[PDB]
């Protein structure tokens, strides 16, 4: 029961901002580059693992996980998955104009 | 260093069995749990189970119970996952996942993933 | 008993400080090695015994450099700078426990410990040397 | 004015870790080199333990971040290697076994060993169990992985109560809450000299020989709802198990070297009978029920059960030691039904070459015990693992014993090691006499 | 020398108490580890050195909690309860030795040791804190 | 800092003696065992901590037997026999360093150390016992 | 005794000549030496000396 | 006296410690072919 939208609009300099509702939603978020395995970008809704840029961050709510990325680039075009323990979200594709 | 390397991609017939290995190098293989997770090309990623290499202690989702068996070879730091009774709906890419370079002991989420093994039946 | 007044008020706890003072080192009433039998436990035990002396001797050393070696309660002449804590006498000694006091002033305790060694005992001894010169 | 006033001996502590100390009970009745946990240099404890209860204080606990269970697991491993250091190696026993069956679970195997003389060779027979032998015409189970050092028959594996005691200057904080988390604040804490009687048992899926609860059953995990960590179901009452090895085995001494004597199983006499355990039926029937009530408080629907899916033989079965012999009991009879004297009987198979802790190195060979074997399991806890992602209608709790620190966390959940900082600065209206 | 006055009268023995005080710890004139070689003797030696410090630090700790840390002879204000010993001044200090004294009062020394820490130094310090308040 | 004034005049060096005093034992800020790992280094380390206690406790013991336990600077009433050194006050404290002093009087320090324990603290305590008798 | 226990030969470098060794009690203890010329063992000693 | 128990334990311990790095005679336990000298 972990749902997220499929495509949200964006532009370089404008933030792309994703909702993900569910029970214990948004424990971890994955950035799946097209071709290889996903990579952890945030864990425990807000904390940042090593090896990722400072612009990757997330915010918490009551039941909706809000992943906010500021300062988009052309190389960030990837599929974003919201995860909750063993469950997973539908998947959100980046849109950069 | 501290990476997960999987086997080659395989395509099999329905009913046959496939073995997806995931060797680990550069870190303590025994101390960290090995999770296995799917991703169908056009569907949400589905979580299969986990396997810690101390005794094996395998855990399965009900949609794979009785079909998947995970064994190990801790002398060569290799984690296996064998699927039995393959069908048409068992097509995905199969990832081995773990948690090493994180400060969270809760076991979720995963940070280090394998190279990928696309299995189409 | 030991650490018995950890939840009591500072005034009540200050009366039985001798009980906590005895137990940092002894130690030798409970065992001496023990040489009645003559291993992992032997190396582990010895490192505990050395460590209990290391912590105990530091506190008497700090008390020594503050000129308070022989006493458990000593008064000084370094004034209390208000930036450390703004609380009054009745808000500290009759309403708070020692546990909650240590939590708030732990940031600047080190330079307070620097004030105890410099401001008084390093000045008092030079003045006391110049005082008994005649 | 307000001048500092330092007090020596203030009752304030800090969360810090130190090295503990064994202190067994005043029970130096040895008469032989025994007690592989106490060994030769674990001191007697206090005959009158100074348990000291505190008030007006609520200190938080965390039994999964406790460093005592890391230090206990390091000592029990260290005692396991230290007791096996002077024991007899089984290097010349890793030869091709000529094994013939008895009918069963025992094969008679005839092998070649050197005598005390380096040139003479003797051919002797020995009963070896089935899961101690891998096919090759046979060999021992792990002679082609690592060496085997058999247990010395003088020493004993009976776990005596050992008290881990913090050194002088430190303290151990014992929580007295009848229904307590595990991790979280405790309203009734008590500092003690050191811990109660802790039996360092080795057991999977079933916590044997420990402390019971007072009010009711407490279900414990890191946060329960996560499926990756085991759940420690600490029982209130204790069920009764009568485990036995009801066949007569004779101990045969095989000459393999100067002083190195290999004690194997000689000719079996009497009836070829399986080792079984009687875990009641009525006390266990009420036990799972009371387990259901506590598990239903943390959920909202039915809670079923199912035996272990896989792994090594030592986790799929119920492992323990029963008078120097290691059992492997099939606990499918316990957890099969889907929950919301006519005793149940567990087929247990015996292994002698056991590789405990799964560390690559010494894997001991437990020598056989002459005669019948009877022990007394007691159960003061359970080890369960939640299932994966399913529907909300029901959840499955497979039993499982993971890392051995889960066994010690059932007995070290009450305790916590803190250092005492007796130096304290507090303002008062007192000032010493001025120099001038 | 060390323990030289063990058979003398208490008055004669009380003059040379410094000699027994010196040798309780040293110790470091005879050896330091020794780091001139770099065994059963090494483990045996080390456990003795820890024990010698640990026993020594107990006595200065007890003297410390009686407010007598710096002194070898200190007077108190705890009165001598007659149930302990009925002997007078001249029957003790000029006719008896220390060895026979320890034998007779050893039963209640722990309660006496309880009186030295509670009756005076725990009362004197609270009163002395209340005395220097003005 | 530690041993910073080793080349300065005795008057300048005498003001910062607390700095050199702190470092003989600690010690425990740098390590406690350390129990973060759990070898040649382990045995070597332990023999250092025991040695650091034992030498340190000698100095407080010597200061204790001279009745100077609590203080870093204490004055006595044993007079200075001129055979030890003939130098005056101004030739010592404002023109010489502590280094060259230790080299010249090290020959008779032992009978000086015998004078500090016998002449004063063994006489002062007997007199102080006879003084508080009334 | 090859069929009872192992044999470890003495190293030819070392020597079995017994040199005088003094067993010394550590700091805080003492050794009481009895000086009676005709001394039985068990029983009181009139002339003792600490060493 | 406990000194004679401690001394006897040391001389045993010195006996085992000095023989610890010394040469084992395990391969010498073979069939000896012995003839007399006289
Ligand atoms: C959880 O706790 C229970 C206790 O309720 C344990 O059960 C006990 O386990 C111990 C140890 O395994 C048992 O003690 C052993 O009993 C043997 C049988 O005893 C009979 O025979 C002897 C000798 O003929 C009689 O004296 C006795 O009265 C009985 O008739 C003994 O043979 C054992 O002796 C050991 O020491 C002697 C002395 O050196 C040796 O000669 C022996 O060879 C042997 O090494 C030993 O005493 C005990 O019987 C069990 N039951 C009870 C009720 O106490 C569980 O084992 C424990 N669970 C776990 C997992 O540890
Ligand atoms: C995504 O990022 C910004 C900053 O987080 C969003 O701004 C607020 O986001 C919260 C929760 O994400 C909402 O509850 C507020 O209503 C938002 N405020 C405003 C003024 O929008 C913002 O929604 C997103 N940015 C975009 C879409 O550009
Ligand atoms: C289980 O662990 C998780 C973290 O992995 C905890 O989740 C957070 O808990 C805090 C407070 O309890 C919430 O504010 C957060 O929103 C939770 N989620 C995340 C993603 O941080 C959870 O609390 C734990 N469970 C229990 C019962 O304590
Ligand atoms: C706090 O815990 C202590 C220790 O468990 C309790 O003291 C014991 O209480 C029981 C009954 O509650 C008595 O039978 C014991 O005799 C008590 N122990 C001693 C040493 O006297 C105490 O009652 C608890 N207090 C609260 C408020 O929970
Ligand atoms: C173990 O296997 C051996 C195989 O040789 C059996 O030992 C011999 O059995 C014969 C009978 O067939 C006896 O006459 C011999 O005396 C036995 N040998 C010895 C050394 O005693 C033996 O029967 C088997 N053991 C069991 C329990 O079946
Ligand atoms: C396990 O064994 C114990 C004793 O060895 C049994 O307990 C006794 O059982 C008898 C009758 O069977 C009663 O008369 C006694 O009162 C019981 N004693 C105790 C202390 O309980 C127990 O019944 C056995 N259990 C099983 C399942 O076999
Ligand atoms: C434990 O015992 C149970 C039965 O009591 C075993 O489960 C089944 O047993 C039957 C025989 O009655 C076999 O035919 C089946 O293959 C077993 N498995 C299943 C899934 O039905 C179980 O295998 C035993 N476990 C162990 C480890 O011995
Ligand atoms: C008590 O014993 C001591 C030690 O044996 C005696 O002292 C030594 O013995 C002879 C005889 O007196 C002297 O020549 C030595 O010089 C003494 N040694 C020292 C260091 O003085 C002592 O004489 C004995 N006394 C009695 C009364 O028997
Ligand atoms: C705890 O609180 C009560 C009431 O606040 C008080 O009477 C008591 O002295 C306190 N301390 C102890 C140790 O009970
Ligand atoms: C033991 O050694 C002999 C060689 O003399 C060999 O013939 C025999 O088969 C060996 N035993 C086994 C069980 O292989
Ligand atoms: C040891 O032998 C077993 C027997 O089948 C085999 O499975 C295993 O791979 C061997 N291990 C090694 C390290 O050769
Ligand atoms: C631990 O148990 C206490 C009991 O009151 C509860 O408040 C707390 O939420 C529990 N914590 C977890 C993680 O279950
Ligand atoms: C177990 O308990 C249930 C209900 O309490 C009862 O129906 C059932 O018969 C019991 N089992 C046995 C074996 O009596
Ligand atoms: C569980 O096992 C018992 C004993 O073999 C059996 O009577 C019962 O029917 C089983 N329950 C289920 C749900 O299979
Ligand atoms: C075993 O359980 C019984 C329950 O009646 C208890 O009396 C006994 O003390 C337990 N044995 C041990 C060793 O804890
Ligand atoms: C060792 O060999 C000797 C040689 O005669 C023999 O007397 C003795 O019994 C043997 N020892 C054992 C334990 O067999
Ligand atoms: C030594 O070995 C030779 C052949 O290598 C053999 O003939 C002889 O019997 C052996 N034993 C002796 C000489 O005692």
């Amino acid at each position: 029961a972990l749902t997220q939208p499929r495509s949200v609009s964006g532009s370089p300099g404008q933030s792309v901002n994703i909702s993900c509702t569910g029970a214990y939603s948004g424990l971890g978020w994955y950035q799946q580059h097209p071709g290889r395995a996903p990579k952890l970008i945030i864990y425990e809704v807000n904390r940042r693992p090593s090896g990722v840029s400072d612009r990757f961050s997330g915010s918490k709510s009551g039941n909706t996980a809000s992943l906010t990325i500021s300062g988009l680039r052309t190389e960030d075009e990837a599929d974003y998955f919201c995860s909750a323990f063993e469950y997973f979200g539908e998947g959100t594709k980046l849109t950069v104009l | 260093q501290v990476q997960l390397v999987q086997s080659r991609a395989e395509v099999k017939k329905p009913g046959a069995s496939v073995k997806v290995s995931c060797e680990a190098s550069g870190y303590n293989f025994v101390d960290h749990y090995i999770h296995w997770v799917r991703q169908a090309p056009g569907q949400r990623p589905q979580w299969v189970g986990w396997m810690n290499p101390q005794w094996g202690q395998v855990n399965y989702a009900r949609t794979f119970q009785g079909r998947v068996t995970m064994t190990r070879d801790t002398s060569i730091d290799t984690a296996y996952m064998q699927l039995n009774r393959l069908t048409s709906g068992d097509t995905a890419v199969y990832y081995c996942a773990t948690q090493v370079k994180l400060d969270s002991s809760a076991g979720y989420p995963f940070d280090i993933w394998g190279q990928g093994t696309m299995v189409t039946v | 008993g030991f650490l018995g007044a950890a939840g009591s008020t500072m005034g009540a706890a200050s009366m039985t400080l001798t009980v906590q003072a005895r137990q940092l080192l002894s130690g030798i009433v409970q065992q001496q090695s023990n040489l009645l039998r003559a291993t992992v436990w032997g190396i582990k035990q010895l490192q505990t015994r050395v460590l209990a002396i290391e912590r105990y001797l530091k506190d008497q050393q700090l008390l020594g450099l503050w000129g308070c070696s022989g006493k458990l309660i000593c008064c000084t002449a370094v004034p209390w700078n208000s930036s450390w804590s703004n609380k009054s006498l009745g808000d500290i000694w009759d309403n708070m426990t020692w546990m909650q006091w240590d939590r708030e002033i732990s940031n600047y305790t080190n330079t307070i410990f620097r004030l105890l060694e410099e401001s008084q005992n390093q000045q008092e001894k030079n003045e006391k040397d110049l005082l008994a010169l005649d | 004015d307000l001048w500092v006033t330092v007090y020596y001996g203030v009752p304030v502590w800090k969360e810090a870790k130190t090295t503990l100390f064994c202190a067994s009970d005043a029970k130096a009745y040895d008469k032989e080199v025994r007690n592989v946990w106490a060994t030769h240099a674990c001191v007697p404890t206090d005959p009158n333990p100074q348990e000291i209860v505190l008030e007006n204080v609520t200190e938080n606990f965390n039994m999964w971040k406790n460093d005592m269970v890391d230090q206990m697991h390091e000592d029990i491993i260290s005692l396991w290697d230290q007791s096996l250091k002077p024991c007899v190696k089984l290097t010349p026993l890793c030869v091709t076994l000529n094994c013939k069956n008895v009918n069963g679970e025992i094969k008679n195997c005839s092998f070649n060993t050197t005598t005390e003389l380096r040139d003479k060779k003797q051919k002797v027979y020995a009963l070896f169990y089935k899961p101690d032998v891998v096919p090759l015409e046979y060999i021992l189970i792990n002679c082609n992985s690592s060496t085997i050092t058999q247990a010395c028959p003088k020493v004993s594996f009976d776990p005596i109560p050992i008290h881990y005691c913090a050194p002088a200057g430190y303290a151990i904080l014992k929580c007295n809450n009848k229904t307590f988390n595990g991790t979280g604040p405790c309203n009734n804490v008590s500092t003690v000299q050191c811990t109660h009687g802790i039996k360092p048992v080795v057991s999977t899926q079933l916590l044997l020989n420990g402390s019971l609860a007072e009010e009711e059953i407490i279900v414990r995990s890191e946060n329960l709802t996560n499926n990756i960590k085991t759940i420690i179901v600490h029982l209130n009452k204790s069920v009764e198990i009568n485990c036995t090895r009801p066949n007569n085995n004779t101990r045969k001494s095989v000459r393999i070297g100067p002083g190195q004597w290999f004690y194997a199983t000689g000719e079996i006499i009497g009836d070829i009978r399986e080792a079984h355990c009687n875990i009641s039926r009525e006390t266990w029937n009420s036990t799972l029920i009371q387990v259901k009530e506590k598990l239903r408080e943390h959920y909202n629907k039915t809670i079923k059960f199912e035996p272990s899916s896989g792994g090594d033989l030592e986790v799929t079965t119920h492992s323990f030691n029963c008078r120097g012999e290691f059992f492997y009991c099939n606990t499918t009879k316990l957890f099969n039904e889907t929950k919301l004297n006519k005793t149940i009987i567990l087929p247990c198979r015996i292994k002698q070459i056991i590789n405990m802790w799964q560390e690559v190195g010494r894997a001991m060979y437990a020598p056989p015990i002459e005669g019948n074997i009877t022990c007394k399991s007691n159960i003061t806890g359970l080890l369960l693992t939640w299932d994966g992602g399913e529907n909300s209608t029901e959840g499955v709790f497979r039993p499982g014993g993971g890392n051995m620190k889960d066994n010690w966390r059932s007995e070290l959940y009450k305790y916590k090691v803190v250092e005492i900082k007796p130096l304290g600065v507090a303002p008062t209206k007192c000032k010493r006499k001025v120099v001038g």
